[PDB]
RNA sequence: GCGAGAGGGACACG
């Protein structure tokens, strides 16, 4: 996703050449120093055998030429908060002495209170009369990055989650509409303009023509400029690149304008994943310890849908005993495989594959072979070929499936470079349009992280006196123990936002919108909002916002002041007999899903060193079965399964073929013989 | 003993979507029956959807139709709105075709004798003076949510673009009971049901079906002796 | 002075902001 | 009271127990007597020798190691130990 | 653990294995001593009364 | 069910490949092998038919790295589940440390029918309850199902259907004859699932009192009647429980469940267990469902009386300021006074949010259900975060005083990111150095393994058990389900050698430890398997109760690798103390028998002490009563406290053989070398133990004590005599 | 629409008055949009009859115990309230209760008049010693579901009289749960298993039947609407 | 069908 391009630049990776490594890494370089403010953020960080390593620069700094990180500063003089933003390392940052962002000037640069909140030059935070402060950081959120700008309600969430939600949002599949979220943050339409994908003018002009291709926009003087669009292309990790219009024949367009978005861009701003009704109650046990219920909506609806594209990649290559070349004339093989590959191997385009398809057919010198000598003496009268060649072509893995989109093909015949010794190379492009299902990853924000538990139907859904069932339903044990009471405000304000409100100011206005900006006394259904990071709505806003929150079509307010409501049960129908806390969530889909993670074996390649089946999914592999499962098996006491698990299922190379024979006859099993692995150590000793 | 059968009353709120009225229910069996009446419309109200659609100029999902806005992925989310109603049980086809620039919306379409279209002023994409649009969509009868089905699944050509059906008339049900509970103990349930459906048949039709499915289905307990 | 103002094609993102950023990110 | 066991749990583990004397030997005498279960089925057709399958009214398609857990159950089997 | 130590100065000492331990046992593939694997289960025999 | 779990059709067809293979190639559906194969390759449907037919009763071994503990692999029954996630049952999580926040289990197929039974019977999940580390339940209902059986079985007075016994005007009307009637009245909203009412039970044992109150001896339960002042949420629970449990009538926190799940398992089958907290399983979550606790805005309060507070306590800290200004003291004493006033401030808040929260909020009600967290996470989640600490590890003075509801600021979240990071950080690297030390315990204890049933050595440690008070009383010692729980007694209890009180060769469980008491008789000789005198191995007896059964221990179980699991399992969730080492290092120092760091010269004779306290180092002597030598001391530094006692090592104060002269770390060689094997036994397990209840971790001692026995096999020679020896 | 499968019905008794009944394979989620209506309609739609009220001899402001009996008021509510009646006149009839002397005193002593009938006399109510007498006079009526206590909204029609709790219903407790029988090939449909337990008035298979009846009707009110419509049958 | 490197997921806060 953009997100995850934007971030892994600006990145600050503390390890490499000429720097410590992992175990050298000791466990006070990954702290957080007090010099970190305002020139790495302390939350964004892997969470793996990384944590402090590897960070990312804070929003607003720079890094100065010789290279340490900088950071802009407003400096104030005679007591006044001026706007001449200078830049300071942190030499100069300890030196003298720093007021906190978030101070109440008095709209002309003076302090309200004399006491505020400063950064000393060793780090210590104190509290200093309005004197002796000599610099003030320009605005709040300087401390994060782009990525944890981006979580809403950031200030209530702890830092742990903070930093899971940070690090997730760089994992969202681009789904296939990618609606912008209810509630967000500035930083969602910078970070997307800045993250390259999204296309944008560099000069004004007038749209002149618009297709799914090209954007050809009309300049002021003379020159015309065909935006090329970039439709269905692979990126890194497998997701789609699809960019779509977002203007029309008629539209003029301003210099630096969004003329286009990307994957997960909706007009211009980012956007990760879709806002789901969510409900906030343990429901019958399959929203239990992080699970998630989603309802069939989101499958039948497409709510959560993403296109992944893989690749696959095979060559013909000059062999010892000639040339390997792709035709449909393969070895013996039933007709009806060859009816999808057409004339010269390779599948045609929009032909639908699956596990053990052919996708270019190919074939290699079998090898030197024998012919009985009656027939090879009848060949030599012919002076036939051999024509042996056998079949090696490329199939797709195990599991998988789904529309070709594209086959490029690269030749010697059409004056390419290739590798030496490859005559043919050819790339196709498999897509899936992988829905939502079981045990797939899907994450908020604020780290609520868990898999899809059940896809209820529609009908057994907890629904509102308005009918409307609820999408996704949380747990709330998983709330108040984790200290990320931000999934709540947001779900609040996600509620206010999707049936808008309208403050009564009939007698002035109310205390608690007093400081609420104008033009937000009243919003419209789907108002889209922005808390910033450390300065945002506050809790009075949300009680206040919450009292007012207009009905959608009847005289009927689904969500009282207190945020919950009345919910009917979909099974039992009648309804629960507490209110349930309901709202708008922005959750998103992971990179996580279950079609890639799930394996299985019974038997495939094994190692040709030690005699142990292979590892890992890419090949079969089977599941290790290390030191601490061998120690728990001996702990039950389970001498004969042991005996099976390490030596007729992984090494007895005379004993797992006659476990096959056994099995497959219904015979008792073999007794095991002597592990091979134990026969390599012998010979290494030796 | 309250010797009153129950009945049923409707009221038209609007042409999509009316409220009907049971009462007097048996004290508890309220939200009972208005939950296994919301079941039954939400699952399995039989409709017709369209199953899948084939445009000459290309050959699969992922691609782009030259001089459409859209991209073939949109058109088929947006031709995932178009409500229909067949009569023929068998599969029908129907055809679309727009030239030169313009908005081709769901009232172009020409669908044969029974089928019709109940929404001509859906946005199905946008044209230009290079656009040129030859769609032919299938519609078939069936209920809830079935997949598209597989090219391969059939013996279906290259340019086949299968499309997940969601053959569901209607859209929207709640229900709600106001039971008097007098302190005589002559006490009953009032059910009030709204029903609102997508245009594809009134409120009156869904909940005759819901009814028949039901009646039907009951037959099993009151079938034994 | 709410939602981001310096982008032509900005959806009116209303915002809760108080203070004033007097420098726009790098 | 034990209620009416399923699947795997069928019959209940702690009468099995009452019929040996630890939890392993009960593993060996039922691998044992399945061995000779599956025995008899395999090579019934020819002379089978001092395999005396089932004893247990079998199932349709009983998996040989639960019948002889049953036979064990009705105290159909005897058991020396090493 | 320190495989070379152990192993040169077993080497020297020409000592030798019994192969009646928990870990010996399972490196060769052969039955544990413990739980089912003991003499006095393995060689349980089992016939109908 | 507890023996189930899902597994996706993808995944069992190619696992059980070669038996579908076979089970088709009988049903003529393949002519041959290879056809079959072709066709399971290409997933005909008739295969899926096939597949369920082998699948049944077939156990498949699911496993989570890392496999910390012996529960970690259970054998489960498969069943085809569309889908393709392995549906866990819940009440297996907590053995497998399994939440499903992208968890994944690998799942293992056995083939012979060795294996097959072995899944069956030794490592069946149902068969697997109690934990083998100290018998405490893992298989009972954890978080939502606690949450929800909190809910049904509270009482909540003054709610409808309320039993009121006003009488003259009409009768109670709380009275039901039976809970058919009462759930009648309960689906009508007249009757809530929480009033105090009177049932009229005629198929539930009543509570032991009411049983000899009005059966007296052998009432029959079943066709009996008696009524029952109770909530009908508490009948409907009794349900659940086994048909002879006598009725608890008690508000179900996790504790309450714990004791009566410990209850079923030690007197009732497995079987009746598994399928009771099945049972539980299910009423937990139907009642956790309807509970309607949700977590909002508005029921997580905020103490109103937090201004005035803070105010006090700012006005204290700018007076320590102020003072400190004046040079009234140096600054590590000020950044002192500042820490100690606002711990005390936090204190306070966090009492205030206590008193001032209603008892049935969500949050309160979560945390006092013991279904999750503590009072602290709610305290800063409302209050205030309290002090935060630097990188290395002390106080941030400042300190944080806005709650996460109210909002951090800017640099009050920079500061709370110190803290976060870094317990991430000591996570990781605490995490490896706990898998080391398991490494090293299982590979040093392997090979102790139960041989004999009885050696019949009339050799036994002692055991405290609830020594005497000063005033005189019977206070049991703290410390008891470790220690004398789950032991086989060595010699025969007496009291003013009166009648016998247990024989010898008694399994000592909770009804032998109360009659232990009552009798009036403290110290107890139990054998143990530090005196277990059989060549190999260790014999049944003096091992005592295997906790996981519940009964002895058989003849072939591996209790080295138990103990060592047991003892590497809470690794990874100790913490250290902020020199004498009290954390994870301690354990490891403490197991490689390391010189320690602290070492705190203990005595070697008695009498009375010639002190020179020494300035820089220091000296003590001992004057011996064999007059033999006062063992001079020096080169401790002037650190060390003497230990206190009875009082405080004092001059001319009377010394034992190892009595602690200092404060610190004593070494076990050394009080092996004065005292004995016993006293450095009982040194090495004290401590072990010790260490491990500064967490509040329970294990069995009898693993500590197969650890150290595996110490001290080995004796040292002084001279080699004429054989061999060096 | 042909379902393709159809629905059965099989039970297996369990006790004289119960039945676990096993309907399968009902459709997706067809095992919870009927298992709770068939449950309700159980517990409150099968006719039946019951006490309302009782006025018992030498008891008129001490509504605690009572003289020349054992037991106290509250036993004898209770016993009277456990006490099976099948009745056809529609107005509360009047039933007498009179045994004098020591002895005890069950349910065969009321003497029912025409049309009212017990179908369990054995069952014990009281206890009378000392040459006690108890005369009690009962309300009995038909209905349905289970009405509370009616309170005595007439100031002085029965001062001797106090009214009770009623079970009308004849079935006393119905449970249902559902499964997921054949996943793959079936496409999970759902199997209903009710657990149903009735009076002996009537076996559960009579009272499912009038369940069935019932929901018919209720259903059908819907159905008598657009009759040529479509839907899904059994055939 | 091995090695190195990079990224990533899952792992007790009483
Ligand atoms: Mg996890
Ligand atoms: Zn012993």
């Amino acid at each position: 996703n953009p997100l995850s391009g934007l971030t892994h630049k600006r990145r600050l990776s503390a390890l490499g050449p000429g720097g410590l490594s992992r175990e050298r890494a000791g466990l006070e370089v990954r702290d957080v120093h007090p010099s970190h403010y305002g020139r790495m953020c302390p939350i964004e960080t892997p969470e793996g055998p990384n944590i402090g390593l590897i960070g990312s620069l804070s929003v607003y700094a720079r890094v100065n030429p010789f290279g340490f990180i900088e950071t802009p500063y407003r400096k104030v003089v005679d007591g006044v908060v001026s706007d001449e933003i200078v830049y300071l390392t942190a030499d100069e940052e300890d030196r003298h002495v720093v007021a906190q962002a978030n101070s109440p000037i008095d709209a002309d640069g003076r302090f309200v209170e004399p006491r505020v909140l400063v950064r000393r030059k060793a780090g210590e935070v104190e509290y200093v009369p309005s004197s002796e402060v000599d610099y003030m950081d320009v605005s709040p959120r300087q401390m994060v990055s782009v990525a944890t700008a981006m979580i809403p309600f950031l200030e209530h969430d702890d830092a742990n989650r903070a930093l899971m939600g940070a690090n997730m949002q760089r994992q969202a599949v681009p789904l296939v509409r990618s609606e912008a979220p209810l509630v967000g943050t500035g930083m969602e339409l910078r970070a997307a303009i800045d993250a390259g994908d999204v296309v944008v003018a560099e000069e004004s002009g007038v749209i002149e023509e618009v297709s799914a291709d090209y954007i050809t926009v009309m300049h002021d003087n003379g020159t015309r400029r065909t935006y090329r669009m970039r439709k269905f292309a692979r990126s890194n990790h497998g997701t789609c690149a699809n960019q779509c219009p977002i203007v029309d024949a008629g539209d003029r367009v301003e210099a630096g304008q969004v003329i286009a978005d990307g994957p997960c861009t909706d007009d211009g701003e980012m956007a990760l994943g879709k806002n789901l009704l969510v409900a906030i109650m343990p429901w019958e046990g399959h929203n239990y310890e992080d699970a998630i219920i989603l309802s069939n909506r989101l499958v039948e609806e497409d709510v959560l849908t993403s296109i992944h594209i893989e690749e696959h990649e095979i060559d013909a290559r000059d062999t010892k005993l000639g040339a390997e070349e792709i035709t449909r004339d393969i070895p013996n093989i039933s007709d009806e495989v060859l009816a999808d590959l057409d004339e010269r191997g390779i599948v045609r385009i929009g032909a639908e594959v699956r596990d053990g398809d052919i996708l270019v057919g190919k074939v290699t010198p079998k090898g030197e072979t024998e012919l009985t000598p009656e027939e090879r003496l009848l060949r030599a009268i012919f002076g036939e070929k051999a024509r042996e060649v056998r079949d090696t072509s490329l199939k797709v893995p195990h599991g998988e499936s789904g529309k070709v989109i594209g086959i490029r093909v690269f030749s010697r015949e059409d004056e390419d470079e290739l590798p030496a010794g490859v005559n043919e190379l050819v790339r196709v492009y498999v897509a899936q349009k992988r829905k939502i299902s079981d045990g797939d990853k899907l994450a908020g924000r604020h780290g609520n992280k868990g898999v899809i538990g059940k896809i209820l139907p529609v009908e057994d859904m907890p629904f509102l006196a308005d009918g409307t069932p609820v999408d996704i339903i949380l747990n709330t044990h998983g709330v108040p123990r984790r200290m990320n009471i931000g999934q709540i405000l947001e779900t609040h304000l996600g509620w206010c936002a999707h049936s808008g409100w309208k403050v009564d100011a009939a007698k002035g206005v109310p205390d608690w919108a007093a400081r609420l900006p104008d033009e937000l006394l009243e919003a419209q259904p789907n108002a889209i909002v922005s808390t910033p990071v450390f300065d945002g709505a506050q809790e009075a806003e949300l009680q206040g916002l919450l009292s007012c929150t207009l009905p959608n079509r009847d005289g009927d307010v689904l969500v009282d002041a207190d945020g919950k409501a009345m919910l009917f049960d979909g099974r039992s129908g009648e309804p629960f007999p507490y209110p349930v806390t309901v709202g708008y969530m922005y959750i998103m889909k992971l990179h996580h899903l279950v079609d890639d993670k799930i394996h299985a074996r019974s038997t495939g390649p094994y190692s040709m060193i030690t005699q142990q089946p292979l590892g890992g999914k890419a090949q079969f592999g089977g599941q290790r079965f290390g030191e601490m499962e061998c120690w728990a098996m001996q702990a039950y006491g389970a001498a004969y399964t042991l005996q099976e698990l390490l030596t007729i299922k992984s090494d007895d190379t005379v004993g797992r073929v006659k476990v096959y024979e056994a099995i497959v006859k219904g015979e008792n099993i073999p007794e095991p013989g002597i592990p091979e692995s134990f026969k390599v150590l012998l010979k290494e000793l030796q | 003993l309250i010797s009153q059968r129950p009945t049923l009353s409707e009221d038209v709120l609007t042409d999509n979507r009316s409220q009907f009225v049971i009462e007097p229910l048996e004290p508890g069996f309220g939200y009972t029956l208005g939950n296994s009446l919301r079941r039954t419309l939400l699952s399995s109200i039989p409709g017709a959807a369209v199953t899948s659609i084939r445009i000459d100029g290309v050959l699969h999902e992922f691609t782009t139709v030259p001089g459409v806005k859209e991209d073939v992925t949109e058109i088929i989310l947006n031709l995932k709105s178009l409500v229909v109603s067949s009569e023929e049980d068998e599969p029908v086809t129907m055809y679309l075709r727009k030239q030169g620039p313009g908005e081709v919306t769901a009232g172009d379409i020409v669908p044969p004798a029974g089928v019709t279209v109940h929404n001509p002023g859906m946005h199905i994409a946008t044209l230009n003076d290079k656009g040129k649009l030859e769609v032919e969509l299938v519609v078939e009868r069936g209920r809830g949510y079935v997949p598209a089905v597989q090219n391969r699944a059939s013996g279906a050509e290259i340019g086949r673009i299968p499309v997940d059906s969601i053959y569901s008339p209607v859209l929207k049900v709640t229900y709600k009971v106001d039971a008097t509970r007098v302190e005589q103990r002559t006490d009953f349930d009032k059910l009030i049901l709204d029903v609102e459906t997508k245009n594809s048949i009134s409120p009156r039709d869904a909940l005759a079906s819901a009814g028949k499915t039901l009646v039907e289905l009951f037959g099993l307990a009151r079938e034994l002796n | 002075s709410s939602s981001n103002n310096s982008v032509p094609g900005a959806p009116n993102r209303v915002s809760f902001a108080k203070l004033r950023e007097p420098l726009e990110v790098p | 009271g034990y209620d009416t066991p399923l699947g795997i749990t069928n019959p209940p583990i702690d009468e099995l127990l009452d019929r040996v004397s630890s939890k392993y030997a009960l593993v060996i005498y039922a691998a044992k007597r399945a061995r000779q279960i599956n025995d008899y089925y395999n090579q019934l057709g020819e002379g089978i020798l001092e395999y005396v399958g089932p004893l247990v009214e079998p199932g349709l398609q009983e998996k040989p190691l639960s019948i002889a857990l049953r036979e064990i159950h009705a105290d159909l089997l005897e058991h020396t130990e090493g | 653990q320190e495989t070379t130590r152990v192993l040169t100065d077993a080497a020297i000492n020409c000592r030798s294995d019994k192969l009646n331990g928990l870990k010996e046992n399972v490196i060769i593939g052969k039955l544990i001593p413990a739980g089912t694997g003991i003499n006095r289960y393995r060689n349980i025999a089992v016939q109908p009364t | 069910k507890l023996h189930q779990c899902g597994l996706p059709k993808l995944m069992a067809l190619e696992l059980f490949k070669p038996f579908v293979m076979k089970r088709l190639v009988d049903l003529n559906h393949a002519q041959n092998i290879k056809s079959a194969k072709r066709m399971v390759e290409r997933q005909r449907p008739q295969v899926w038919d096939v597949l369920e037919e082998v699948i049944a009763e077939h156990p498949v071994l699911l496993n989570r790295a890392p496999t910390l503990h012996r529960l970690g692999i259970q054998a489960f029954e498969p069943m085809l589940v569309e889908g393709k996630a392995i549906q866990l049952h819940p009440l297996v999580c907590e053995a497998f440390n399994a939440d499903f926040d992208g968890d994944q289990m690998a799942v293992h197929l056995p083939l012979s029918a060795e294996a097959q039974a072995e899944a069956r019977i030794l490592m069946l999940s149902s068969n697997n309850i109690l934990s083998p580390a100290s018998g405490r339940p893992l298989a009972m209902p954890r978080l939502d199902m606690v949450t929800g059986l909190y809910y049904l079985t509270t009482e909540v007075p003054g709610d409808t259907g309320e039993y009121q016994p006003a009488s003259g005007d009409h009768p109670e009307t709380g009275v039901y004859s039976s809970p058919a009637e009462a759930i009648m009245a309960a689906d009508r909203g007249v009757l809530s699932v929480r009033a105090k009412i009177k049932v009229r039970l005629t198929q539930l044992r009543p509570p032991v009192e009411i049983e000899a109150e009005l059966f007296g001896h052998s009432g029959w339960q079943p066709g009996d009647a008696w009524m029952a002042e109770t909530t009908l949420g508490r009948v409907m629970f009794n349900e659940l429980l086994p048909l002879g449990y006598p009725f608890v009538n008690k508000q179900m926190h996790k504790k309450v469940q714990a004791a009566i799940i410990n209850d079923l398992a030690e007197r009732y089958p497995m079987i009746v267990v598994a399928q009771t907290v099945d049972k539980l399983k299910d009423a937990g979550f139907y009642w956790a469902t309807r509970s309607g606790v949700t977590v909002s805005m508005a029921d997580v309060l905020v103490p109103p009386r937090k201004k005035e507070i803070l105010d006090h306590y700012e006005e204290r800290a700018d007076k320590v300021e102020k003072q400190f200004q004046r040079g009234a003291l140096n600054h590590d004493e000020r950044n002192e006074a500042l820490v100690e006033i606002w711990k005390e401030a936090t204190d306070e808040v966090g009492q205030a949010l206590r008193e001032h929260y209603p008892d049935d909020n969500p949050i309160i009600t979560i945390v006092d259900s013991g279904a999750t967290g503590n009072f602290t996470q709610t305290r800063t989640l409302a209050g205030m975060k309290g002090l935060v600490t630097n990188p290395k590890g002390e106080f941030i003075p400042r300190p944080v005083k806005s709650s996460f509801r109210e909002g951090l600021t800017v640099l009050e979240y920079f500061i709370n990111t110190h803290g976060a990071r870094k317990g991430l950080a000591d996570t990781a690297l605490r995490t490896a150095d706990s898998g080391y030390l398991t490494r090293r315990l299982v590979d040093v204890s392997q090979d102790v393994i139960v041989r004999e049933h009885d050696c019949q050595t009339e050799r036994g440690i002692v055991v405290e058990l609830a020594e005497r008070a000063p005033d005189g009383t019977l206070i049991r010692d703290p410390y008891i389900e470790t220690s004398a729980y789950a032991r086989t007694l060595g010699t025969d209890a007496v009291d003013e050698a009166g009648n016998v009180i247990v024989e010898r060769g008694q399994d000592l469980g909770d009804p032998e430890i109360d009659a232990l008491l009552a009798a009036g008789i403290t110290q107890v000789k139990v054998r143990s398997v530090l005196t277990c005198a059989t060549s190999t191995g260790v014999c049944a007896t003096c091992y005592g109760r295997s906790m996981a059964t519940g009964k002895l221990v058989d003849i072939g179980e591996a209790v080295g690798i138990v103990a060592a699991q047991s003892i590497g399992e809470p690794g990874t969730q100790l913490t250290m103390r902020t020199d004498i080492t009290g954390g994870l290092p301690r354990v490891q120092e403490l197991f490689e028998a390391r010189v320690p760091r602290g070492k705190a010269p203990i005595a070697d004779v008695t009498g009375r002490v010639r002190l020179e306290d020494g300035e820089r180092f220091y000296k003590i002597t001992i004057v011996p009563d064999d007059g033999g030598e006062e063992v001079v001391y020096d080169k401790i530094s002037k650190r060390q406290r003497l230990r206190v006692f009875k009082r405080v090592l004092s001059d001319g104060d009377h010394v034992e053989v190892g009595q602690q002269l200092m404060e610190g770390s004593a070494d076990p060689h050394e009080v092996l070398r004065v005292q004995g094997p016993r006293e450095v036994q009982i040194h090495l397990v004290r401590e072990v133990q010790e260490v491990y209840r500064a967490q509040g971790v329970s294990i069995h001692d009898k693993h500590i004590e197969v650890i150290v026995r595996q110490m001290l096999r080995r004796v040292t020679i002084i001279d080699s005599g004429s054989t061999e020896f060096l």
